[PDB]
């Protein structure tokens, strides 16, 4: 029968739930006639009503920790543990509140005017599609909320840990269970993990290969969840969230274009998408795809144990249904993409390259059957035996998630003990032993060739070396004429051997609009899309490493538009933009109509061996700094975000509390006790904090149970007698359960994770991602994969340090720029009065590879990943928390320049921030290196500075007084001089910091100032 | 057969040398030398073979086919070279000596560690009783020396004490009574404890700053300053050339290797940083 | 019986495919395998024992026409013995003792087990105390400019041994032993050299524990592939499964055959053994017989020096 | 918590009953849910003397005992000869843990004399004669956990895993 | 033929005495010759009691006891509790094999029965704190082995391997 009654779960709480409760205006009372239920009933003016007997009695009392962190009745009272104030605290920090103010919807009409846009954006959806109305409303609930300048709301004022919507969007997650448990008692946790994503991104020769490999990861994982968001509604996903997802917004308005809909109401949501889910750009319509891969290649689902094919729902019929479903859907998406590619290429039997692609696809189908990217799927079951005392909830049922989630992650960890590579799946023994491989192209004189892009797979398309191509490309089978070589030679450089998979990658890179075969899925035919693409032809320019290395050269030619052009005037560098080619590279996109043709290959003009002397002369005659061949590969991964989703404290104390320290956490009782108690007592807002801290004192030093339940109770009973209409109290059960909660928290040693925790972390991850998207674009960078926690960009070697600093600060919500529509504010993310949380507790590491543009991207990406993996686990730098010099592991920045390495600690504080004060301390060492590089460039210091610190280093690391070392560095600089009457000293927190390493080939100076000067050596070495 | 005969030879630096490695270390030098696994200065076999092959192609242009056969071919490189060089390993480095004793005046001395001699013996043991050319006396000398590992040993001397490289006092002791010199340059050799020997050695290397001057206003250009590292003149390396049995390998060993004293190794040759004298251990 | 391979200098066992300046606007690079594949040792020993009148087809035919059942390679430093150990993307050298509690360690519950294996690969690992990658950048020089050619630059992560290191194989026939004694060979890629010394030894073979250490890449016969990659948990406790190529044959100058394999250092569950024998045809059994003669399916157990083939 | 005991499962049937319990505690050591024997206790370093059963301990960790933590009290007529152990109960090497133990347990373990009266040499043995598999299933496996023949109409999966899920090292001395 | 003895090595100096007279027997198998503590052995499934110095087993290969095999009879006033067994020397799992295998082995093992009373939190610990470790030289390495400091001027490297070649999981309670 028809189901998914979670539209009732999404409007579960009133829009003024913290203004209705703790009334300031109260005018809404006398002009709309329980306190917060007439409000939730007047916001239901579209669809199915409410059932306070089915949803709120159990589910909302399970989605958030607030119920367990308060107690069933005080979390339900609305009236006892009160505070006339209102705040909104971070989830990871309970110190930084937010002034909320109130110019919210205050009237029966100025709120029905929110109902106006809830109407309009839900009036093209008939009841034909029971889902699509919900599938639409779910996303833009927030969009229409914030489009009106209404400040967002805490979860509820007794515990402002959570916000209004994550407490509302984590309702439906548990609602899946509420609906699949009332019937046949099956709940599931589906987890999709992609195997060898790093090695996959590592395979490629050009940046377009990397970019569409990351896009293949994201699209092949978006395909499988297309069905999950189309069947069980949207709220089936926890990681990654979709509250601010570009992929989901794109797919949503495409599904809106389905069924037949005017292009006149789709714009009313497209504006909310371009404005908030994006940051102003509408290039995702002129590109017809989402511009960046954002799907994290590892995803968690909250499923109800149901299915379709009974014309309606039905209890799932197997223990292994979802696994088979998702594996088959994954293979299905892959083969649909490859067949749509075959058809799009057959649509172009001309152009040479497309013709060669056709010619070799038909030879490699039975090899191209296999997907190039295996996935791991693990599930976990839960039934009513585990949740209910046959009529109600249970005690230790609230912890059932924190147990099943941990079981799931445990099996993920165990299965990750064996890595199988996607190449091991193929059958090649006979194809290599017995010459069977299709060798269209040249022919190897050693059996077969290896793919130059892949490295392991044999090569199908072999390209002759650049000595005479046409006289070979034509007598061989590559090309047909002279015109088609220029288009084959346009994508496959001479000498590029290609395996079927990497050749398919090249094919997709030719026009990356075939991705809509996967990006949408389930929605249009595999041929609708090929027709759409062959109709509106659009070419995209993906930048090579040569384009990134030559960024400032291009930039300095466009500020001499004709003053440099008249010199050449002939070689199409300064000639017309012929077509309307656009691209995802924001700097390329914002600088195209500026005189100079940005689509030239620097490997042709100033990186060539027949030219570049002419171009050296041309640049000499114009004050053009001749380009460096180096670019910055900047990678970054979050610190302990796995443990953080597991509610562990290694995110909070990185290096102090090892992950191995959790096996028997009985040892490090002290730091966990300290910080957890701090967080808990600060998580409250109101007189409730007294109750919780005195409970904690009753938990202090194994004090007592059944005894100290009076001092805490002589205030709880005081509070229930402090009102006029209380009904019943079982304080015996309730205060005991309240102490049992914190006792479990401390005994285990981790904040018990509820769905609201996950959706809050995931939403903040996506929002920080939206911030970093425009931070990369602020520094002429090219994103290969920026998804949430991690990042993989390519920037000039010039603004890598600036970007590192500002990115590591914005990850913690500390910045001064507006980054589109998003104006981050000291730990939060302000979006036009909406204060969304951030991750100011999570550290973040950073890898930087200064690479020559001709360096093989395989080893470059592999070195980047291996640094960011080995080093963060393997390095220890001095830190003090609680006033004691301890060690620390994560949250650093490693640099590498063909042999030089350096590490720059990013926090030097283990609760990396705990006050609003320490927000500026983040990346403080980096601005010092930036200032010092600001002095070296302008000719106030000599680079001899970077070769002269060794002599002072002996003295200074054996040195033991502060101001002694102060003067010592001051005079070391003052032999290369910095200034007249010196003004730039090192800030005296940098000394005594000693970096250790667990005996690895990564050699490093044991001190932070020598590492600062090696970072300067590495940055310069690439300029 | 299959490396029948071998030729070990000494690489005596006539000028300073700089076989470069990019910026391949974590020191303050920006153009370091090629480093061993022990951080000592080494010459890779690629560099040694490439330089020697280039030199021989220039100065024996008629023997180009013999040289191609022994050392490889530019194109049609589907014919394995029947000759090979081992990595050149530092055998001895000159050091400035302020000697206190012996009544004999010395101002520089050859210095080694026991790690260096260990690798030299590794090269040497793997040839003699395996191949057929017999120079066991050198191996016996190196074994006699390696016996005393763990104490600064002087060789062929009466020193008993010295300041090395103006910075290190060391107390020496003769080996037994007397021994044939392993080098023929009449200068004492000292084998030092592997810990003070490497400080002395890394103070014997030449680490210079260098400057690019603005050609008109005679000042340094901004950022036109870097560091380089030369192995000092008179330094000695040690390598072996291994020959697979063939006819033109005999031509190599007869016509060519018997007229090779001086070649050019490494780079920065306009500075004059590559001249080398090859002494074969056959005299 | 035992053959110690003593490298005289850094070595290069190339892990990947193409290493040559094919594309003009790009450098080339390479990374060495920590342990040489058994095909390398086999081809070296054959080169030492070459005949000019045999085979010429299916190299392992006339290769095995000279060898015994070579037993997989491990690391001896100074009489000490180290043994590979492999995880997802990880590879660690450990000694005999640290392998004992490994079966029970992987069945410890979540946090205990992860802490255990994580300490096994970052505290007990003795690799970076005895072997480190020595990056060697090389160039070619055009004799017209005496400068570098266009982008003819290459990296090659060599294998530098900080102390004395041997590679240890065991060989059955003794007439082979006293004909390859003291041979200077071209052991590995890009022309590096190693020495061979042979010493007769004694280690037992017939052992069947629950688990095993793969001292060599276990080759999977490509007809058991899908019958293997659906139920990976049944045969390997931890390690890496990878597509490999058997190398490069010298007499015929071709690249050898690509097969799926279980890389050395992976721990296999005894279920593997019969799973191979019961899922291979006699015609493929004849091929894999030779594949084992050269040394590819070698198992040691975590209790003793338990040398064991798989098919044989 | 509870107390569990020490049993080897060879081709021998002499281990029928000295564990006098049929229900025990709310926790259960080995459970069976139509996939075979689960929660197998593995003991490393204790050779067996299968006839005149008294497991003489060895020193070599390359022998094992595929035992079960057999539920209950050691008949309260033994342990003047046995050993016994109250573990923190994380140390027991239990195969394929189905449930979750709260690491609290005590284990009584039979034991024997070192047997210095003949050269020690153990041999590996597996469970032969699947009919004797069935009969040891009868004598010992049935009357300890009686959910077999209760819900189990599937013997092909519960009697043929014990085929080789239990292998040991017998001395025969 | 001779008989050997596997004396424990905890953080404790309860290893000052195990045998009556200095050396006694004819030959020893464990050797200290210039480059390592050869032929040491590691017993598993057990644990050491640093105070009340004896063995206190805890059965899993996760736990292990590292002891040296010396030729002596245990104090002549005990071996009511000291294991005395005999193995064919190839179940003798020796670490760092260097010497000669005897094939007729007899061992004495310092050990007390578990006598379970405490929750045996069995915690490993290094062999370090050089003040503890240096006085051990001529009473654990020259009270039974006069061979060192006779020819050996190589004590600190066979000290380097002392720093690691012993490891266990003690009792602590
Ligand atoms: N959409 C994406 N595109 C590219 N890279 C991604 C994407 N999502 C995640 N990654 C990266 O790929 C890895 C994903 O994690 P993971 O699932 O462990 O793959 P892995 O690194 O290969 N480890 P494993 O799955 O065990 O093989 C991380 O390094 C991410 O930074
Ligand atoms: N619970 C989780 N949910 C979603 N993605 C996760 C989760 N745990 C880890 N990942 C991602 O999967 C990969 C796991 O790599 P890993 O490095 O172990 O994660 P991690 O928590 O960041 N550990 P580390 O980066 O070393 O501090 C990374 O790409 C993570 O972003
Ligand atoms: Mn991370
Ligand atoms: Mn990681
Ligand atoms: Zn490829």
């Amino acid at each position: 029968e028809f189901l998914d009654y979670k539209i009732i779960a999404l409007l579960h709480d009133p829009p003024n739930k913290a203004w209705v409760i703790t009334g300031r205006a109260r005018n809404l009372t006398q002009q709309l006639s329980r306190k917060h239920e007439k409000v939730a009933k007047y916001i239901i003016n579209q669809l199915f009503g409410k059932n306070y007997s089915e949803k709120v009695d159990n589910a909302d009392k399970l989605a958030s920790s607030i119920d367990r962190y308060l107690g069933s009745i005080v979390y339900k009272e609305r009236s006892l543990f009160e505070n006339r104030s209102i705040f909104l605290k971070n989830i990871l920090l309970s110190n930084i509140q937010r002034d909320i103010g109130n110019l919210f919807p205050k009237d029966k009409s100025k709120l029905d005017n929110l109902i106006l846009e809830y109407k309009k954006l839900l009036n093209v959806i008939n009841k034909t599609n029971l889902i699509l109305k919900y599938q639409l409303f779910y996303l833009i609930y927030e969009l229409v909320w914030i489009d009106s300048k209404y400040e967002n709301t805490p979860s509820d004022t007794r515990n402002p840990t959570h916000t209004i919507f994550d407490h509302l969007y984590a309702t439906a997650a548990m609602m899946n269970w509420i609906l699949s448990l009332e019937k046949e008692a099956k709940g599931y946790l589906l987890g999709i993990d992609t195997i060898g994503v790093a090695d996959f991104i590592s395979k490629g020769r050009k940046t377009r290969d990397l970019w569409i490999s990351s896009y293949l990861v994201s699209a092949l994982l978006w395909y499988v969840i297309t069905w999950f968001i189309e069947e069980y509604g949207p709220d089936v996903i926890l990681f990654p969230s979709l509250r601010f997802n570009q992929f989901y917004a794109f797919y949503l308005l495409e599904k809106l274009r389905k069924e037949g809909v005017s292009e006149d109401v789709i714009d009313e949501i497209k504006e909310l998408i371009t404005k908030y889910i994006f940051n102003g750009d509408d290039l995702f319509e002129n590109l017809k795809i989402p511009p960046y891969p954002i799907i994290p290649g590892r995803i968690t689902l909250i499923l109800p144990g149901l299915i379709r094919e009974g014309e309606e729902y039905k209890k799932v019929q197997d223990d292994n249904c979802f696994i088979s479903k998702v594996k088959e859907r994954y293979n299905e998406g892959w083969r649909k993409l490859i067949e749509g590619l075959r058809c799009y290429s057959e649509r172009k039997r001309e152009d040479g390259f497309w013709n060669l692609v056709c010619r070799v696809l038909k030879l490699t189908e039975d090899l191209l059957q296999t997907t190039p990217l295996n996935i791991r799927v693990k599930q976990v079951s839960v039934t009513e035996d585990e949740i209910f005392n046959n009529n109600k909830l249970r005690s230790d049922s609230w912890k059932i998630y924190d147990n099943k989630y941990r079981q799931l992650v445990s099996e993920f960890k165990k299965s990750k003990l064996v890595k199988v590579t996607p190449e091991s799946r193929l059958k090649l023994f006979e194809l290599t032993k017995f010459d069977k491989l299709p060798q269209i192209g040249e022919k190897s004189k050693r059996g077969y060739e290896f793919c130059t892009s892949c490295g392991v797979l044999p090569a199908v398309v072999i390209m002759p070396k650049e000595d005479e191509l046409e006289k070979k490309l034509i007598d061989l089978g590559i090309a047909r004429d002279e015109k088609d070589v220029r288009s084959i030679k346009n994508m496959i450089s001479p000498g590029e051997r290609l395996c079927p998979w990497c050749l398919v990658k090249r094919a997709l890179g030719a026009e990356p609009r075939l991705m809509r075969i996967l990006l949408l899925g389930d929605l249009y035919s595999v041929e609708k899309i090929v027709n759409e693409i062959v109709s509106r032809d659009v070419k995209i320019e993906i930048p090579s490493t040569s384009d990134i290395a030559s960024i400032k050269t291009f930039e300095e030619m466009i500020e001499k538009k004709n003053e440099i052009c008249e010199d050449l005037k002939e070689e199409e560098v300064c000639e017309k933009p012929s077509e309307s080619v656009l691209s995802m590279w924001q700097w390329f996109n914002k600088n195209y109509y500026n005189g100079i043709n940005l689509t030239i290959d620097p490997e042709e003009y100033w990186f060539s061996e027949k030219r570049r002397r002419y171009y050296f002369s041309v640049f000499r005659r114009h004050r053009i700094t001749f380009p460096s061949p180096y670019y910055a590969l900047v990678r970054a991964d979050s610190d302990y975000l796995g443990d953080l989703l597991e509610g562990k404290l290694t995110p909070y104390l990185a290096g102090i509390i090892d992950s191995g320290d959790y096996a028997n956490i009985s040892e490090k009782k002290e730091e966990v006790n300290k910080l957890l108690e701090e967080y808990l007592v600060n998580a409250g807002s109101g007189s409730i904090v007294d109750y919780v801290k005195t409970v904690l004192k009753c938990i202090r030093e194994n004090l007592n149970k059944c005894s100290c339940a009076e001092k805490i109770y002589s205030n709880e009973v005081a509070k229930v007698m402090f009102r006029v209409n209380v009904e019943k109290a079982n304080v015996e059960e309730e205060v005991k359960n309240s102490l049992e909660y914190f006792e479990t928290i401390l005994n285990e040693g981790r904040i018990i994770v509820t769905p609201a925790w996950h959706v809050s972390i995931s939403s903040a991850l996506n929002r920080g991602l939206l911030v970093e998207l425009e931070l990369v674009n602020k520094h002429k960078g090219f994103v290969i994969y920026a998804g949430g926690d991690d990042l993989l960009a390519m920037l000039p070697v010039d603004e890598v340090l600036d970007f590192i600093k500002e990115s590591r600060r914005a990850f913690a919500g500390f910045g001064t720029e507006k980054l589109g529509n998003m104006c981050l504010e000291n730990g939060f993310v302000r979006i036009n009065n909406a204060y969304y949380p951030s991750l100011p507790i999570v550290g973040r590491s950073y890898s930087v590879i200064i690479a020559h543009y001709a360096d093989p991207l395989f080893f470059v990406i592999n070195d980047s990943y291996n640094l960011l993996e080995e080093g963060k686990e393997i390095i220890r730098y001095r830190v003090m928390y609680n006033g004691e010099y301890k060690d620390a592991k994560k949250d650093v920045a490693i640099f590498r320049y063909q042999g030089l390495t350096s590490v720059i600690p990013l926090s030097l504080k283990r609760p990396i921030v705990s006050s609003v004060s320490d927000f500026n301390e983040i990346a403080s060492i980096i601005d010092v290196i930036l200032e010092l590089k600001k002095r070296i460039d302008e000719g106030r210091i000599s680079v001899s500075l970077l070769y002269d610190y060794e002599k002072y280093k002996h003295l200074i690391v054996a040195s033991d007084e502060k101001y002694l070392t102060e003067f010592l560095v001051k005079d070391w600089i003052k032999r290369n001089s910095l200034r007249k009457h010196v003004e730039f000293t090192i800030d005296e927190k940098l000394y005594g910091v000693r970096l250790t390493i667990e005996n690895y080939p990564i050699k490093i100076p044991n001190d932070l100032i020598s590492n600062i000067v090696y970072t300067l050596r590495i940055i310069y070495g690439g300029e | 057969p299959y490396y029948a005969f071998a030729e070990p030879f000494f690489i005596h630096a006539i000028t300073h040398l700089h076989v470069g490695s990019g910026s391949s270390v974590e020191e303050e030098i920006a153009l370091p030398f090629q480093r061993d696994e022990l951080g000592y200065p080494t010459i890779y076999a690629s560099s040694l073979k490439g330089a020697i092959k280039s030199f021989l192609l220039k100065e024996f242009p008629d023997k180009r086919d013999v040289i191609y056969k022994v050392l490889g071919e530019d194109e049609n490189p589907e014919e394995a070279s029947l000759g090979t060089f081992l990595d050149a390993i530092l055998f001895a480095i000159p050091s400035r000596i302020i000697e206190i004793d012996s009544a004999k005046p010395y101002v520089w001395v050859y210095v080694t560690t026991y790690e260096l001699l260990k690798k030299v013996k590794l090269y040497l043991d793997s040839i003699s009783q395996l191949s057929n050319a017999s120079f066991s006396n050198l191996k016996n000398k190196i074994d006699t020396i390696l016996a005393k590992e763990g104490k600064n040993i002087t060789l062929d001397s009466d020193l008993k004490s010295a300041i090395l490289n103006e910075d290190f006092y060391v107390e020496l002791e003769a080996l037994n009574n007397k021994i044939p010199s392993i080098i023929n340059a009449g200068v004492p050799l000292l084998v030092l404890e592997d810990s003070i020997g490497r400080e002395v050695i890394n103070r014997s290397l030449i680490r210079v700053r260098r400057i690019r001057i603005d050609r008109d206003k005679k000042v340094v250009e901004t950022g036109g300053l870097w560091s380089e590292e030369y192995v000092p003149m008179k330094t000695i390396f040690f390598s072996v050339l291994l020959g697979k049995e063939s006819k033109e390998s005999a031509i190599f060993a007869s016509c060519i290797l018997r007229n090779l004293r001086y070649v050019i190794l490494g780079g920065k040759e306009t500075i004059g940083k590559g001249i080398v004298e090859l002494r074969w251990v056959k005299d | 019986k035992r053959v110690l391979i003593k490298p005289l200098e850094p070595l290069m066992f190339r892990s990947q495919g193409e290493f040559e300046p094919l594309i003009t606007g790009s450098h080339t690079a390479a990374q060495s395998l920590i342990i040489p594949r058994p095909s390398t040792i086999a081809g070296m020993l054959g080169y030492i024992l070459f005949n000019k009148s045999s085979g010429t087809g299916d190299w392992l035919s006339d290769l095995t026409n000279l060898l015994a059942t070579i037993y997989g390679t491990f690391i001896e430093t100074n009489g000490e013995y180290l043994f590979p150990l492999r995880m997802g993307n990880h590879l660690a050298l450990v000694d005999q003792q640290h392998l004992i509690n490994l079966p029970t360690l992987l069945e410890k519950e979540y946090e205990r087990r992860e802490k255990g294996i994580y300490e096994l690969f970052y505290d007990k690992n003795k690799l970076f105390q005895i072997i480190n990658h020595q990056d060697r950048i090389g160039i070619s020089i055009d004799k017209s400019t005496r400068t570098v050619k266009e982008h003819y630059l290459y990296s090659a992560r060599y294998l530098a041994f900080k102390k004395e290191v041997n590679y240890v194989i065991f060989i059955d026939n003794d007439a082979i032993s006293d004909k390859i004694n003291g041979k200077i060979v071209n052991f590995g890629g890009e022309n590096r050299i190693a020495k061979l010394e042979v010493d007769d030894y004694k280690v037992d073979t017939s052992i069947e524990e629950e688990y095993y250490l793969a001292l060599s890449p276990i080759l999977i016969p490509d007809e058991a592939l899908d019958n293997f990659l659906d139920n990976i948990s049944d045969y390997v406790a931890m390690g890496k499964v990878d597509k490999i190529s058997l190398g490069f044959d010298i007499a015929n100058t071709k690249r050898k055959e690509m097969l799926t394999a279980i890389l050395e250092g992976s721990i296999v569950k005894r279920s593997i053994i019969d799973f191979i024998k019961n899922e291979i045809k006699n015609d493929l059994r004849y091929r894999f017989s030779k594949y084992e003669k050269i040394g590819y399916n070698t198992l040691m157990s975590l209790c003793k020096l338990a040398l064991r083939k798989i098919l044989s | 918590s509870t107390q569990r005991e020490y049993v080897f499962i060879p081709i021998t049937n002499s281990i029928t009953i000295d564990v006098k319990i049929t229900i025990g505690g709310s926790d259960h050591i080995t459970n069976i849910d139509e996939r075979g024997i689960h929660n197998v206790l593995v003991i490393t370093g204790y050779a067996v003397d299968e006839k005149n059963g008294r497991l003489v301990p060895t020193l070599d960790p390359c022998d094992y005992v595929k035992g079960i933590l057999v539920a209950g009290t050691p008949q309260q007529a033994q342990s003047n000869d046995f050993l016994t152990l109250k573990l923190p109960a994380n140390k027991l090497y239990l195969i394929r843990k189905k449930g979750n133990i709260s690491d609290d347990l005590k284990i009584y373990i039979p034991y024997s004399s070192p047997d210095a009266r003949n050269s020690m040499k153990t041999k590996p043995v597996s469970i032969s004669d699947d009919t004797i598999v069935n009969n040891i299933i009868k004598e010992v496996f049935d009357k300890i956990y009686n959910i077999t023949q209760k819900e189990k109409v599937k013997i092909e999966k519960v009697k043929e895993d014990i085929k080789e899920l239990f292998s040991y090292y017998a001395l025969e001395q």
